[PDB]
């Protein structure tokens, strides 16, 4: 709420409340968040050529593509897009790695 | 490629592991490529036997069952 | 010169003219849109990408034209 004030005149849309947004956020470094809130006004203002400085969208639609600042090192294999449906088997195994990693 | 059988294996503790990595993503970058292990035995031989000394030999053929499968591969041109 | 009438356009003559100069000016250049200067003095052109087509170009394209277009909004959003 301080960022999206400070930086440029600009607001969320009555469409959400900044406590879901906070709730978006989860780990997110003040300075990660200080990138962050850049990236999302460079999106909203050319790659959207909307004449407008509202979002909803936005976020979901760039939240994931975005690296927390501090995070990066190992790369984490999400490239697998492996679906536990694709797995079929293994409940004995299944149910306790749900349960013990997880959940 | 050419994997001149034992040519892997090397002086130091770490550096055969160095040597596969390397030799793996060398042929990684260039997509249709092939890998030819010559004798195979002399690098990959059966983990964890009484009559064998040094473990390196298990230590190499574990990295092996590692990179060559592993999980995340992708453009599995690498024959 | 007494011919103050009028100052629209004229000439320069070497037997007249010498080379004076000021500091350092300003001001933008020409665009590609509007005219390929190195095919007119026959450079080394430049690629010509076409935004259609190529994915990452445009995002740059995109960041440098919006840091363009805020000169008028008038905030420190340079990236």
């Amino acid at each position: 709420e301080y960022f999206f004030s400070k930086n440029q005149i600009m607001k969320l849309n009555r469409d959400l409340q900044f406590s879901d947004l906070s709730l978006e956020t989860e780990g997110f470094s003040p300075l990660d968040l200080e990138i962050f809130t850049e990236k999302i006004f460079y999106d909203l203002q050319l790659e959207r050529d909307c004449d407008n400085v509202v979002t909803r969208e936005l976020f979901s639609k760039s939240l994931s593509a975005f690296t927390p600042s501090a995070l990066r090192g190992v790369k984490l294999t999400k490239e697998t897009n492996i679906k536990w449906g694709d797995i079929g088997a293994l409940a004995n195994a299944k149910d306790v790695l749900l349960e013990t990693l997880e959940w | 490629f050419s994997v001149k059988g034992p040519e892997l294996l090397n002086m130091y503790i770490g550096e055969s592991e160095a040597n596969v990595r390397r030799v793996f993503q060398k042929a990684r970058e260039a997509k249709p490529c092939v890998i030819f292990f010559d004798q195979i035995d002399s690098v990959a031989p059966k983990r964890g036997n009484q009559g064998d000394s040094g473990g390196v030999m298990d230590r190499i053929v574990s990295q092996l069952l590692a990179e060559l499968d592993g999980m995340s591969t992708d453009a599995d041109g690498v024959f | 010169d007494c011919f103050s009438k009028d100052n629209s356009h004229f000439i320069i003559d070497p037997n007249r003219t010498k080379l004076i100069t000021t500091n350092i000016t300003n001001r933008r250049p020409l665009p590609l849109s509007r005219s390929n200067l190195q095919r007119y003095y026959g450079f080394a052109e430049t690629f010509y990408y076409d935004l259609h087509i190529f994915p990452y170009v445009r995002q740059l394209v995109n960041i440098l034209e919006t840091s363009f277009n805020c000169s008028q909004r008038g905030i420190t959003l340079n990236a």
